[PDB]
């Protein structure tokens, strides 16, 4: 006789307990990835559950590779999606930060403050960061290549593609340049539909390139078909070129002798209209994201035109965007506007043991294919993610155009700002104030201890420097593990990047705060 | 003897029983109650992970065995559905009320008496809150609604950002306002569509001065935006036509399949040229549009999208002035599409949202509608604003509604508490007491929110208790029936001066549905549980 | 070369974009319109870790 | 610092707030007196010799 008011298979645990374990949660989320910061970070072998392997040490992939239980952690993991998804980079600083908040908030709440007095400083300690790293940050010309090289450079010195920084850069400033697009007074990059990223294993990673056109691994439908056209007008299709059954039931009723061959040659005569209204525009290539039939083939090669089928629709979005045409359905309606002109070569070869389609001399294209040549299938899919970033932060330098100082700089900088500003503050609320400023010096301290010097002392030396009038620039060197000015090393970060970490670290720390009881076990009540 | 195959509890045993599952169920959320109450976090054993604050949300998601349990669980799920607000307190009173006529009854007290003395307190309070302890908004103005939204946020994730949520909560509320027959302003809240998306931080929210749309164009060749807009809704899916059951085509005569074929098309073809001939710009269905259509509306540079939810086309319709066509027939048995049926706006944008994007509908004309864009730092964060949100829109439509608030932190309890009191000893020799235990069960709600604080609730409790008697005592100091409790510092002060208020509805409400659930669960003396 | 599935590839790349009561009660509840694959295993035993992660 | 632990977990215990106690404690033996301690005879943090 188990009578209960709850189910049976209800847990529920409440008080400094759940406080306690969800901080613990958190900061061990962070020190899974903490030694993954920095120039000097280590690789780390993920083993994907399908039998796959991911070696990496971008902190998104990492934490996304990695399944838990504590729903703590699972917050965390969503955090690092969220910085991810937002602005491309960060996503390992934003967790570190997040840990050191909730760590010094566990400090306070071990004595008798209210979990809500915290949140109330750490509102007020955000919006007084994002107030001071508005006032460190400096413009930029956007026009200036070696200045949008030289950031790029900056985000991808802590990649396993640093050693290849030129190239990389380069790639990652003519994709992010030529992927922008302005129409109808809107303004747009779309780095996630274009700019594709093609990788083939092979080859070396210095022939990486990105082209000016797109890349796709198709072939002539037939052999006849030429490889190689020299000024190709390029004409896409969705709809399929073979006769398809209609919409609604039409069966047929043959009582005579001639019906038969009749429907066929019918059948075979509206391919011919078919092909004839494509011929009519005089294309040179014919491209379909469905099938093409042999008799279509057939008559097209008649025109000399070159026809390739079953593209996916991206693709073809991609190759409407390179080669500027227009996507038409019915090739009755094809008018000369639609007709892809522009590409300035298009070429089949063979690469390896696979052909592949080539358009890569368009004039003005707004699309792109990102050719990546590499050693195996995991180390270009690690540089696929590092150009990823790259992008993303070449994206959001030309969408915002301000500057951080990076290095540490700008964390010291906030924090000796906000230290300076809580000696007014005469409350009770100053002390978690001032201990989430002082959090902030976890990323100068985790860029020593993975460089390997001495912490305390470059932390204590820091704090001196950053004490001085003109010293915001200030940071720690990554490699020589010594006190440097970013304004010399040249490490500089988009100001939205630290925003965006600080806003969502200082948030995390927020939300985790407020939950006192945890109850689990109950059905999902669907 | 009575071969009845289940259990049988009877007497003092099953009302224990009734009143410890009730008890139970008031201290799950009873930690969640007031500006110094904290969160709980729900796992759906399925990795599903749930951070709120509400009452209703708690109880539903939990699964509840005891029917005296669920009856406190559905008992919240109806006051969050006819006020929106003290979802907990309704619970938290009705447990109390349970206990102490549980109390009663078993000092020998028939339940009858304790009942009608319920009946008489609860219809007592409602008449000295209605009479006493109410506050027309007309003399305040928008700073009461501000207040009020402060107020109903406080205790939730965006209780600090209140300064900026309440004034986005009003300015959505009162965009939507229209006025019905009679002349009586109605604010139609659930029209404001609210849309999360994880990203930036709270201060980040934008609240669009039009309408919100979770939907993308069908097409990569169409505009991502159009400055004058024509909305054309329609509510019939754009693809090639099929015929229905009852019609079948037999072919005899081979010359005319292909005539048929075209037609199937051209039919849709004709239907998309008379809604372009018009002008429309923006076209929105309900249904789904087929790659045809779809270049039919790239060829012509005009916006186009499928799969449209119907209540976001009819908000979109009723705001911008077009009118939902499900299909093309006029009364002449033709089929024609004119420029009547088109809505205007000053501008339709695809915007983008952290690596995704959605369609604003900004500045409809003939109608001005609201929709909230909340960002946040994960999914549950956004959840939790949605869900205060949504409480603090409910209150600020109670609030325009009735134009009386009462107010908060607990003063209503406690001047109705000795109101009772003293008004109990004029009725009655049983019914005395039970109305003198609903005057002490009502004084739960401020213990509960001085005992959140780690604060002396028996000190505070007892000082309200004395500021409120003397205000009832003394008719020269009417002034104290606002003091309240202030749970930052753990002193009385006067709420009506500190800006707590709450619609007197949300009160009035929560007592009677806490004395029927009270009186309900009183009426059981024995149970049955038949094996299944 | 239809035999080699010229489309397992795609399909492959295109997966990997992620973007004793009980057994009784989770059937005999819930709509019978959508499909239930269910799964049985053994630990220790290999073979089942593939499929699981299939 | 470590010593603090000791009037901290009495005022806990006493029901009080520990922080304002030790601050009146240091700002007390600052001035001179080595021999005042935590009051546990009180309802607000309060400290006598
Ligand atoms: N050359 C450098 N010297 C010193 N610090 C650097 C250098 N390059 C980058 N950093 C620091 O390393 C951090 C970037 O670490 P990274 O591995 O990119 O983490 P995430 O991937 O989370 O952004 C930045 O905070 C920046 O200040
Ligand atoms: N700023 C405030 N100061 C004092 N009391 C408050 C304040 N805000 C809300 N309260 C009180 O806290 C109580 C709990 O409300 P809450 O639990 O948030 O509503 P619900 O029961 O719908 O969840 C309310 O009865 C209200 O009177
Ligand atoms: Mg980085
Ligand atoms: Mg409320």
């Amino acid at each position: 006789r188990p009578v209960l008011v709850l189910s049976q298979n209800t847990k529920r645990e409440s008080g400094r307990k759940v406080q306690s374990g969800n901080i613990n949660a958190a900061k061990t989320i962070a020190d899974i990835i903490r030694t993954c910061l920095g120039p000097k970070s280590m690789m780390k072998m993920l083993l994907d559950p399908m039998g796959g392997i991911v070696m990496t040490n971008d902190g998104n992939a990492i934490l996304r590779e990695i399944q838990v239980q504590h729903p703590a952690a699972k917050s965390m993991i969503e955090i690092s999606r969220t910085q991810d998804e937002e602005v491309g980079d960060g996503t390992t600083s934003v967790i570190i930060l997040a840990g050191e908040m909730l760590s010094v908030a566990e400090h306070f709440l071990e004595q008798q403050m209210h979990p809500t007095v915290v949140i109330s400083a750490y509102r007020k300690a955000l919006d007084d960061m994002i107030s001071t790293l508005k006032k460190i940050s400096i413009p930029v010309d956007i026009s200036d290549s070696d200045m949008m090289l030289n950031i790029i450079n900056s985000s991808i010195t802590t990649k396993a593609i640093s050693r290849w920084s030129s190239l990389a850069c380069n790639i990652a400033l003519d994709a992010v340049k030529m992927v922008q697009f302005e129409e109808n007074g809107r303004k747009e990059i779309d780095i996630k539909k274009y700019a594709r990223v093609e990788k083939i294993p092979g080859g070396i990673i210095e022939d990486s390139c990105v082209l000016r056109g797109v890349m796709i691994n198709k072939d002539v439908t037939h052999p006849r078909m030429r490889r190689y056209i020299k000024n190709p007008r390029i004409v896409l299709l969705d709809s399929s070129l073979e006769y398809k059954k209609g919409e609604s039931q039409t069966d047929i009723e043959i009582t005579r002798e001639e019906d038969f061959t009749r429907i066929l040659q019918m059948e075979e005569e509206y391919i011919q209209q078919l092909c004839e209204d494509i011929i009519q525009l005089k294309p040179d290539v014919v491209i379909t994201e469905k099938g093409i039939s042999d008799l279509a083939q057939h008559y097209l090669m008649r025109a000399n035109i070159t026809a390739i089928r079953r593209v996916r629709k991206t693709d073809n979005n991609r190759i409407a965007r390179a080669c500027g045409a227009r996507i038409v359905s019915r090739p009755e309606e094809l008018r000369e506007d639609d007709v892809g002109t522009g590409a300035g070569l298009l070429e089949i070869k063979k690469i390896g043991d696979e052909y592949f389609t080539f358009i890569t001399d368009c004039k003005d294209p707004k699309a792109c294919t990102i050719l990546l040549r590499g050693a195996s299938k995991e180390i270009l899919s690690e540089v696929e993610r590092n150009l990823q970033d790259a992008m993303q932060v070449c994206r959001n330098v030309l969408l915002d155009p301000q500057l951080v100082p990076g290095g540490g700089a700008s964390e010291m900088a906030v924090a000796h700002a906000l230290t300076e500003k809580s000696k007014a503050m005469t409350g009770v609320e100053q002390w978690p104030y001032r201990a989430v400023a002082q959090a902030l010096e976890v990323i100068p301290r985790t860029l020593i201890q993975n460089c390997g010097a001495s912490t305390i002392r470059l932390l204590t030396s820091l704090r001196a420097k950053h004490t001085q009038e003109n010293c915001e620039t200030w940071g720690v060197n990554g490699e020589t593990g010594t006190l440097v000015d970013m304004k010399e090393l040249g490490i500089w970060e988009p100001l939205a990047v630290k925003l965006q970490t600080y806003k969502t670290a200082v948030e995390t720390a927020v939300l985790l705060l407020r939950i006192d009881d945890i109850v689990s076990g109950h059905k999902k009540k669907g | 003897p009575l071969s009845v195959f289940g259990d049988r509890s009877t007497g003092e045993t099953i009302r224990s029983q009734n009143v410890m599952a009730a008890a139970s169920i008031a201290n799950i959320v009873k930690s969640s109650l007031g500006p110094v109450g904290l969160d709980k976090m729900l796992v759906d054993d399925i990795g599903d992970v749930t951070i709120t604050n509400d009452g209703a949300t708690i109880l539903k998601l939990l699964e509840v065995e005891h029917p005296a349990a669920k009856v406190l669980c559905e008992l919240a799920d109806l006051q969050d559905k006819e006020v929106g607000d003290g979802t907990t307190s309704v619970v938290i009173i009705a447990a109390e009320l349970l206990k102490n006529a549980d109390e009663l009854v078993k000092q020998k007290i028939h339940p009858t008496s304790v009942i009608s003395g319920y009946r008489l307190a609860c219809k007592e309070a409602v008449r000295y809150i209605n009479e006493n302890l109410i506050v027309n908004t007309d003399e305040l103005g928008r700073d009461c609604l501000i207040n009020a939204a402060k107020t109903s946020m406080s205790s939730k994730i965006i209780g600090i950002n209140g300064d900026f949520f309440a004034n986005m909560v009003v300015d959505a509320v009162l965009a939507i306002k229209y006025t019905d027959i009679r002349g009586q302003p109605r604010y139609p809240v659930n029209s404001v569509n609210i849309l999360k998306a994880h990203g930036r931080s709270q201060m980040e929210s934008m609240l669009i001065s039009g309408y919100a749309l979770n939907c993308v164009v069908g097409s990569q060749g169409m505009p991502k935006r159009i400055v004058n807009a024509k909305i054309a809704c329609l509510d019939f899916s754009l693809q090639k036509t099929k015929m229905k059951l009852g019609v079948q085509v037999v072919i005899t005569d081979p010359e005319k399949l292909d005539q048929i074929r075209q037609r199937e098309s051209d039919i849709t073809k004709e239907r998309i040229q008379k809604i372009l001939a018009t002008g429309a710009n923006v076209i929105l269905t309900t249904g789904g549009i087929d790659d045809m259509c779809l270049k039919y509306f790239v060829e012509a540079g005009a916006m186009a999208v499928r799969r449209v939810l119907k209540r976001d086309l009819k908000r979109i319709a009723k705001a911008s002035g077009a009118t939902i066509l499900s299909t093309l027939a006029n009364l002449e048995g033709e089929e024609t599409f004119e420029a009547a049926m088109l809505g205007q706006a000053e501008e339709v944008v695809q915007e983008r949202i952290c690596d995704d994007e959605l369609i604003l509908i900004k500045n409809t004309k003939a109608r001005t509608s609201a929709s909230i864009i909340l960002r946040g730092a994960n999914d549950f964060m956004c959840d939790e604003m949605e869900r205060s949100l949504h409480d603090a829109l409910c209150v600020v439509k109670r609030v325009l509604e009735s134009k009386s608030v009462v107010p908060g932190g607990g003063a209503v309890e406690a001047a109705l508490s000795i109101y009772l009191e003293n008004y109990a000893t004029s009725m009655g020799s049983r019914e005395q007491l039970a109305i003198a235990e609903f005057a002490r069960s009502l004084l739960v709600i401020p213990n509960t929110l001085a005992v959140n604080a780690a604060q002396d609730s028996t000190d505070l409790v007892a000082k309200l208790r004395a500021f409120h008697n003397e205000a009832q005592v003394n008719p020269e100091r009417k002034n104290l029936k606002w003091i309240g409790l202030d749970l930052s510092n753990g002193k009385p002060r006067d709420n009506k001066q500190a800006g707590v208020f709450e619609p007197t509805i949300v009160k009035v409400k929560s007592l009677k549905f806490a004395t029927e659930a009270a009186i309900t669960i009183l009426r059981i003396d024995d149970l049955i549980k038949l094996h299944p | 070369f239809l035999q080699q599935y010229r489309k397992q590839r795609m399909e492959e790349m295109r997966q990997q974009l992620h973007k004793g009561e009980g057994f009784l009660d989770m059937i005999d509840k819930e709509q019978k319109s959508i499909v239930i694959m269910v799964h049985i295993y053994e630990d220790g035993i290999p073979g089942t870790e593939a499929m699981n992660g299939c | 610092e470590a010593f603090e632990a000791i009037p901290r977990a009495l005022a806990e215990n006493s029901g009080v707030k520990a922080n304002e106690v030790i601050s009146k404690l240091y700002a007390v033996h600052q001035e001179g007196n080595k021999n005042v301690g935590l009051d546990i005879e009180a309802e607000v943090p309060a400290v006598k010799d």
